[PDB]
């Protein structure tokens, strides 16, 4: 029996996790088994206690990727030295070179396009936070240093909840998974959490056990759904109607809480009928713009509703049609959103609903009742932020949410978007550590926005002075909007000004619109880069793979962006897609071979220590050293060329000798390990982590729970405190302390009385069909977070993709491929008016009646290496260029147009 | 004499193969055992694991030992090669691309491990399936042992683990033939025969077998039968809510499942129905007769825990504390052998 | 059958086309599928076999030269040389003897009355040495037991030609194989296309005379 036994012995034990953005992030620990130098395995370390005796606790956590990691590390899918191109992009031709060569080549670049046309040259494409939070600081620190461009993370990829922020003011809301525990009804909508969450799934089917009634509301009958006590077969993109069918249930039959939506919402405040905007104090006394009003059905008249907070000292009407005379000695009818919306609402009855959404009526009138009765949590995922109407799908679960009080309460929530990424934009950019004094001119600048704010406006609010200041931060370090750069660079314009597959509801393009809001001056130069007389010529691939993730960049990209650029070049730990075009790729130490700390959210709400378990291969570096070498290089190299200054997009001038001086605060910073220590001091300013809880103590236990979400938007959009004895969920101000939301009505507002949404027929709630984007094609065409893999990160490892049929797969309804003449394990194209691609199809039951589903792969994993994606077009939706009310605007991960719409395109399939 | 169990609740399963991924990477890494996945986790309805296992016969009937046959490479999951080298620096361009072959056959695979994933049974808008997870059942009466010849599989007397011994061992595959449940595998490098062992290098330090322990649904429960304090004892004795898989195969298997509730069903209406849309009759074809009971005391049961009764029945499905699901095998995993 | 002496050395009897094994004294062995119906209380499950021993004559001629003695075996049969599946097994033959009176080779002998058997496998460098004290106990001898039992093949023609070749003279427990004595002899064959080893197999029946001459 000594031969397996042979087998269960190593030489040392670390802490690992992984960096990868699983999400919510799992922030799983790990023991990391090193045997003969090499990290052997690795497995859960299972201590994450529950909050209390009365909860379930996390454990073990982990996943399959990450249970299996260590093939990672060992795998042929690594780059472990600087390539250089040989032959053509993409050709697959590549020679070793020394760091030296390659940073050298990249640092000669960047000063050719600096020289040439100043700072908006350079581009870091919409880095995510895979390599790390060090490596995200440093990547964002370098752009910053550089004044160069940096293209929204989150905007790009498609995560965000834009009718949380149109309805709310704000997105960044979060819950812990244990709050599933407290409710007692249950929808997951618009994700996937067998794929997409399975460190903490298990508080699904254990709420179920506990009690709580699960519904899966999806196309398909998902992978969730063995966790369902119901599945909802919605058609692709039609939730709105769903959810609207639920409200007016809930209203018809008068079972929603008419307390909760006279004081949370617009529902009570009083709308023109002669000009549909809402009823102002301007209108009828010459008052402010934005004071609003309620009936007082006893008073007999209309009365102020306060600006200032949410309390009533009496019942606002609902129901009815009232009149107000205006300053002019005019009288017009007025009546409530509320009452708008009873009318609207005729055409969403379970019958008219049912029809739109192919929801039974049985269904849609048993959850009414059940929402409103029921202490409900919603898991939204990033399937909605990918569908055109998103905003509308989310304004609707969120209308019916408020009609049955289901929010700022133990057990409700609708994400997990709260998080503390203090850590990683302190770090970005600060010019000495904390300990030095580092935070303390953001701190004052801080306090700036916050007095001008109370000045402007005296009833506002913490949350609202910290939205300014986020706007114009966003601007002065360079992020900015994605899609005005693929719109004006990267020939996007081409796709999304075409009308027939803009939602038809609208009365011009994209860019029309566009050109309106930049006249409007609800874009400005800071938004708009590079400019469109600029040409980017650098890039940097960093935790970004453009081949799969934009859409349609699998053929814009090599079309239309890359002739234009003169260097393009990797930091990789793995032969990406994307990386397969570069003119150089730099090597990088991956997970359990350079100090990290996981990135959570309010979900799985601890951060965990990675340690350097085992030294990187090859000539792997740690990203910020990579970072620190390139721009040392760019400081030698531009000394040597006899070259001082660069301006930046102001004209400004900086040097280029202090550029490394700057990134590493003098030398204080050159090692992630120096990176982690200061994070964990930043963690430790603001609160994140306690006063006490130093890098020794992080290093030695290897995790802990987070004590707050630290002084960014996350610390007010919550709006609760973070209370580490119970679930964390949001919205707790607003209810029991009857908090003022951010929002033009200062309300959860569900009447937009913004010209365009009035025009495009989008000022209530409502259900709009997907555009035909792709052309008149019977599939619609959906997706998901891999299973198999976190993003790319494993889809090119041997090990984890023998889990799997190991390439590109397109799940079929099984009558569909039968009707089409293709069986399973058959290839198939897809295809539509844009582009087309070759993938194996698995038919199943289980797939909706002319959907069809790819969870999405690397590029190089599909024939020609296009992927699905290339025909997703990734039209943005128009309104979402819209300014010129508060809770329309743009700061970073929140607002602008994002070119994400994927969900829903049309395709044609044929067996190939 | 007592016997090691593991309960595995598929109402909790979530398909992520992490339980798959625990065991081959402390044992089934070795050349020739790079096919073996001792654990398995397949989507059902579906071909399981091996390949079309449920018609290979083995095991007894009446108790009367019936002939089976052997898997191929193929059935066993194959053991994909990839072509990193040709898609990243051989100057093919798009001409390539990354792609798993057959170990087997040298070429494009048809069939793999968990090919059928996500797939199940039954026809829109009552589409059904859920993860199955199998180990080795370690058989009371396991007719692996009964089959091999030269007496090279035995029965630990101790915990009722069922071993091949490695060095006895002379590859006959007899052994293969007879477990109806395929879980005995070729090593066609050592051409012995090896399978799951319920991690007995980890047990004997009181550190859970890892299939179990990694579970991050926490659907697993492992422990002595005969333990009346365990988990394993209280579902499957005293609630009697986990079930063996294909008890009729003769073998007395020591893993027993939790069926599935599944989603409520639409009906001929095409309106939603109080009822479950997974067919009775499949769930009994898995784990037997007293399927329909078991459902109906999980329904109860959550019921009661939903009218603020309790139910130790849902406490003990639920686990808030995870270390209570393993039996007394609470030892961290880091003590070596 | 007899195995006449030759004068040459054991490169003369280790050369499968040594015109010497073409004047040996060669006799054709029937062979028949095992009575498996036997092994039930070693193998219920082998002992349900079906349609194995589909090898049904094994030519076999030897000789000596006072110091080794060789076997030339000679059958038809497709060639399983490699395990090429997991379901694939490969060719074999072997030869056996009493190492003790009384012992049967049709229950491969019996506890305390052993057989010592040649056996050869397509997929086997070396052969191995075999003592058995009935088909229920049946030891494959670590590195031989000490013998330097050796064995060349080739498949040529849709047949095996293979020499199993020993030393005379032999420690305890392995087959007495002595110039001017008479053992016994009997053989088995393994179509590994028919999925034959262990005891699916074809064999030549109960042990015939083996006189080594001079
Ligand atoms: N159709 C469709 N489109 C969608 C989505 C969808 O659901 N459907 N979803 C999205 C969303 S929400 C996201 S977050 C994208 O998947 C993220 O794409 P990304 O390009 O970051 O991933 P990817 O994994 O491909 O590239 C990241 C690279 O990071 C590398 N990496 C990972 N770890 C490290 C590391 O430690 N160091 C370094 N230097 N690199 C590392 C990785 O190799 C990969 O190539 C976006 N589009
Ligand atoms: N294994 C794994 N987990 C991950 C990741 C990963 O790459 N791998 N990435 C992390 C990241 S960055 C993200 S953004 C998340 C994403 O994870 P989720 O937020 O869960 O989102 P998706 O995977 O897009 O959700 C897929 C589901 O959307 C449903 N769907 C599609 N269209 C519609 C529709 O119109 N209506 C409804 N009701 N449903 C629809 C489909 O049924 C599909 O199953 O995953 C996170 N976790
Ligand atoms: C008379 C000629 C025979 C010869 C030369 C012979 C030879 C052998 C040899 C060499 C093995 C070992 C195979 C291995 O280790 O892989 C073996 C195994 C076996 N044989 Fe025979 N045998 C003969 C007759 C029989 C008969 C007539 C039966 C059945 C009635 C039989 C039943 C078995 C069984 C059940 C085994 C497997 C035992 C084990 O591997 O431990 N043998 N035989
Ligand atoms: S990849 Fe994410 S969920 Fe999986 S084990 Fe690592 S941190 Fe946990
Ligand atoms: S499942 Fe098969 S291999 Fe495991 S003990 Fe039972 S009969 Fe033997
Ligand atoms: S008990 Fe251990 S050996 Fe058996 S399948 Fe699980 S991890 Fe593998
Ligand atoms: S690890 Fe657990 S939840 Fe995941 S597949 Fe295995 S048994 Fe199911
Ligand atoms: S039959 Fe016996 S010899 Fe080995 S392969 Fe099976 S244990
Ligand atoms: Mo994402």
């Amino acid at each position: 029996e000594d031969i397996y036994r042979k087998e269960w012995k190593w030489d040392k034990v670390n802490w690992g996790s992984h960096l990868n953005i699983c999400w919510p992030q799992g922030s799983c620990k790990f023991y990391v088994y090193v045997r003969n130098g090499i990290v052997w395995r690795e497995e859960q370390a299972a201590q994450t206690p529950a909050c209390n005796v009365d909860y379930v606790d996390y454990n073990p956590l982990g996943c399959q990727k990450g249970s299996a990691f260590n093939n990672n590390l060992y795998g042929d899918e690594r780059v472990k030295y600087p390539l250089k191109r040989v032959g053509k992009r993409g050709e697959g031709k590549w020679k070793r070179v020394s760091w030296d060569e390659a940073a050298g080549d990249i640092a000669d670049s960047i000063i050719d396009s600096f020289e040439a046309q100043g700072s908006d040259g350079f581009i870091l494409d919409a880095p995510h936070v895979h390599a790390g939070s060090i490596a995200w600081g440093a990547g964002f620190r370098m752009t910053y240093l550089m004044d160069g461009v940096s293209p929204d993370i989150n905007v790009d990829i498609g995560d965000t909840y834009m009718g949380a922020f149109h309805t709310f003011g704000k997105m960044h809301m979060g819950y812990s998974a244990d709050n599933l525990l407290d409710a007692e009804l249950i929808f997951m909508t618009c994700s996937n959490w067998s794929y997409t969450y399975p460190s903490s799934y298990h508080f699904l089917s254990e709420a179920r056990y506990k009690g709580a009634e699960v519904v899966v509301i999806a196309p398909d009958f998902n992978p969730t759904t063995p966790a369902a006590d119901l599945h909802v077969p919605v058609r692709v993109g039609s939730d709105a109607a769903f959810w609207l069918g639920l409200s007016q249930v809930m209203i018809d039959e008068k079972l929603f809480d008419r307390q909760f939506v006279c004081e949370q919402t617009d529902l009570p405040l009083l709308v023109r009928m002669d000009t549909g905007k809402f009823l102002s104090a301007e209108d009828v006394d010459g008052g402010e713009a934005k004071q609003f009003y309620f009936f007082d059905e006893k008073a007999g008249s209309v009365r102020k509703a306060s600006r200032g907070t949410l309390k009533l000292d009496f019942m606002p009407a609902l129901e009815g049609t009232f009149s107000a005379r205006l300053k002019n000695g005019k009288t017009i009818q007025v009546r409530t959103v509320f009452e708008g919306l009873r009318e609207h609402l005729k055409d969403y009855t379970p019958e008219k609903a049912s029809a739109k959404c192919g929801v039974p009526v049985s269904l849609i009138r048993e959850l009414g009742r059940k929402v409103a009765k029921k202490r409900t949590c919603s898991y939204i995922g990033f399937s909605s932020a990918k569908s055109y109407h998103g905003d509308l799908m989310e304004r609707s679960l969120f209308l019916a949410m408020a009609l049955s009080g289901n929010w700022g309460k133990p057990g409700t929530g609708a994400f997990a978007w709260a998080y503390s990424d203090d850590n990683m934009v302190y770090l970005g950019v600060m010019s000495k550590p904390t300990a030095q004094g580092g935070m303390d001119e953001l701190h004052q600048m801080a306090e700036g926005f916050n007095k001008r704010t109370l000045e402007a406006d005296p009833t506002s609010t913490d949350e609202m002075g910290n939205i300014e200041f986020m706007k114009v931060v966003t601007s002065a370090v360079g992020l900015v909007p994605p899609a005005m750069w693929l719109y004006y660079h990267v020939g996007y314009d081409q796709l999304w000004n075409n009308k027939a597959w803009t939602d038809p509801a609208l009365k011009k393009s994209f860019g029309a619109y566009l050109d309106e809001a930049k006249e409007k001056g609800w874009w400005t130069n800071d938004h708009i880069r590079p400019a469109p007389d600029k040409t980017p010529q650098v890039y940097m691939l960093l935790s970004q793979n453009p081949m799969r993730r934009k859409r349609s960049g699998a053929k814009m990209f090599p079309d239309v962006l890359f002739p234009k650029l003169k260097m393009i070049f990797a930091l990789e730990t793995r032969m990406s897609s994307s990386a397969m075009y570069a003119d150089i790729v730099l090597p990088c130490a991956w997970y359990y071979e350079k100090h990290e700390m996981t990135t959570p959210c309010s979900g799985n709400p601890f951060f965990t220590f990675v340690d350097r378990s085992v030294a990187p291969p090859g000539e792997c570096r740690e990203e910020w050293d990579a970072i620190a070498l390139i721009l040392k290089k760019v400081g030698e190299r531009a000394a040597a060329r006899g070259l001082t200054e660069f301006n930046d997009h102001n004209g400004r001038k900086r040097r280029y000798d202090e550029l490394y001086k700057k990134f590493t605060m003098d030398g204080h910073l050159l090692t992630n390990e120096d990176c982690l220590k200061e994070m964990v001091d930043i963690n430790r300013a603001v609160g994140v982590f306690a006063k006490d809880y130093t890098y020794e103590k992080f290093k030695k236990e290897g995790q802990t729970r987070f004590l707050s979400m630290g002084t960014g938007v996350s610390r007010y959009a919550h709006a609760n405190e973070v209370d580490v004895t119970k679930p964390i969920y949001p919205m707790r101000w607003h209810f029991d302390d009857k908090k003022v939301f951010p929002t033009h009505t200062r309300r959860a507002q569900f009447y937009l009385d913004h010209d365009w949404y009035l025009e495009a027929g989008e000022s209530l709630p409502t259900h709009k069909d997907t555009p035909m984007v792709g052309g008149d094609h019977p599939f619609k065409i959906t997706g998901g977070h891999p299973r198999v893999s976190i993003h790319s990160t494993h889809l090119t490892n041997s090990h984890l993709s023998r889990l799997h049929r190991g390439q590109p797969v397109v799940h079929m309804n099984s009558k569909d491929a039968a009707e089409l003449g293709i069986k399973d394990g058959d290839m198939a194209k897809l295809f539509n008016d844009f582009a087309d691609c070759e993938i194996m199809v698995r038919t199943a039951p289980n797939v909706q009646p002319k959907q069809c589903i790819v969870y999405f792969w690397d590029a190089h994993q599909y024939k020609g290496w296009k992927p699905y994606d290339i025909l997703l077009i990734g039209m943005p939706k128009p309104l979402h260029l819209a300014g010129g009310y508060e809770q329309f605007r743009y700061y970073f991960m929140n607002g602008s147009p994002a070119p994400v719409t994927d969900r829903g395109v049309r395709v044609s399939i044929k067996k190939a | 004499k007592r016997q090691l169990v593991t309960v595995i609740d598929l109402n909790k399963c979530l398909g992520c193969q992490t339980c798959t991924v625990a065991c081959k990477n402390i044992w089934t890494k070795r050349p020739g055992t790079e096919h073996m996945r001792w654990n398995n986790v397949t989507t059902y309805p579906g071909k399981g694991y091996p390949r079309d296992y449920e018609r290979k016969g083995g095991g007894f009937l009446r108790g009367e030992p019936q002939p089976g046959v052997l898997p191929t490479l193929i059935d066993s999951g194959d053991d994909f090669q990839f072509n990193h080298k040709e898609v990243f620096y051989e100057g093919k361009g798009q001409t390539v691309h990354f792609h798993p072959t057959s170990k087997s056959t040298g070429k494009d695979p048809a069939w793999g491990y968990n090919w059928d994933e996500d797939q199940g049974g039954g026809k829109w808008p009552n589409p059904f399936f859920f993860y199955l997870a199998r180990m080795c059942n370690h058989c009371t009466n396991p007719a692996c042992l009964a089959a091999c010849p030269t007496g090279a599989i035995y029965k630990r007397e101790d915990n009722g683990i069922v071993l091949v011994d490695q060095e006895r061992c002379k590859g006959h595959r007899h052994c293969v033939e007879a477990c109806p449940y395929k879980a005995i595998y070729f090593n066609p490098v050592s051409q012995t025969s090896e399978k799951c062992i319920l991690c007995y290098p980890r047990i004997e330090k009181g550190i859970a077998n890892a299939c179990n322990r990694q579970c991050p649904g926490r659907v697993r429960a492992f422990g002595y039968l005969d333990d009346t304090t365990s988990h394993v004892h209280k579902l499957v004795k005293k609630w009697k809510v986990a079930l063996p898989l294909h008890a009729e195969y003769g073998t007395g298997p020591n893993i027993y499942y939790v069926p599935p509730m599944g989603a409520r069903g639409f009906g001929e209406d095409g309106e939603i129905t109080d009822k479950t849309r997974i067919p009775l009759d499949v769930l009994e074809g898995l784990f037997g007769p007293e399927v329909k009971r078991v459902l109906a005391v999980l329904h109860t049961e959550r019921e009661n825990m939903r009218a603020g009764r309790g139910s130790e029945l849902m406490d003990l499905l639920i686990s808030k504390k995870w270390s209570d699901r393993f039996g007394g095998f609470t030892n961290d995993p880091l003590t070596q052998s | 059958m007899k195995a006449k002496r030759v004068p040459g050395g054991k490169e003369l009897l280790l050369d499968l086309d040594a015109p010497i094994w073409a004047g040996a004294e060669s006799t054709t062995f029937e062979m028949f599928p095992t009575p498996l119906v036997m092994v039930k209380e070693v193998s219920p499950f082998l002992a349900l076999s079906e349609g194995h021993g589909v090898i049904k004559r094994l030519d076999v001629a030897a000789l000596h030269n006072g110091s080794m003695i060789a076997l030339r075996l000679k059958w038809a049969s497709e060639k399983h040389d490699k395990i090429v599946d997991l379901n694939s097994f490969v060719d074999g033959v072997g030869a056996m003897f009493p190492v003790a009176r009384g012992a049967q080779a049709v229950t491969m002998g019996a506890t305390g009355r052993p057989v010592n058997a040649w056996y050869w496998k397509a997929n086997a460098n070396e052969p191995m040495e075999i003592v058995a004290e009935g088909f229920s106990a049946v030891r494959r001898m670590k590195d031989k037991a000490g013998s330097d039992l050796k064995a060349v093949a080739q498949h040529r023609n849709g047949e095996w030609n293979v020499i199993l070749c020993r030393s005379m003279a032999t420690g305890d427990g392995l087959a007495k194989l002595q110039a001017g004595g008479s053992s016994k002899i009997a053989f088995a064959v393994w179509s590994g296309g028919n999925a034959e080893r262990s005891g699916r197999k074809s064999y030549s029946g109960e042990f015939v005379d083996f006189e080594i001459l001079k």
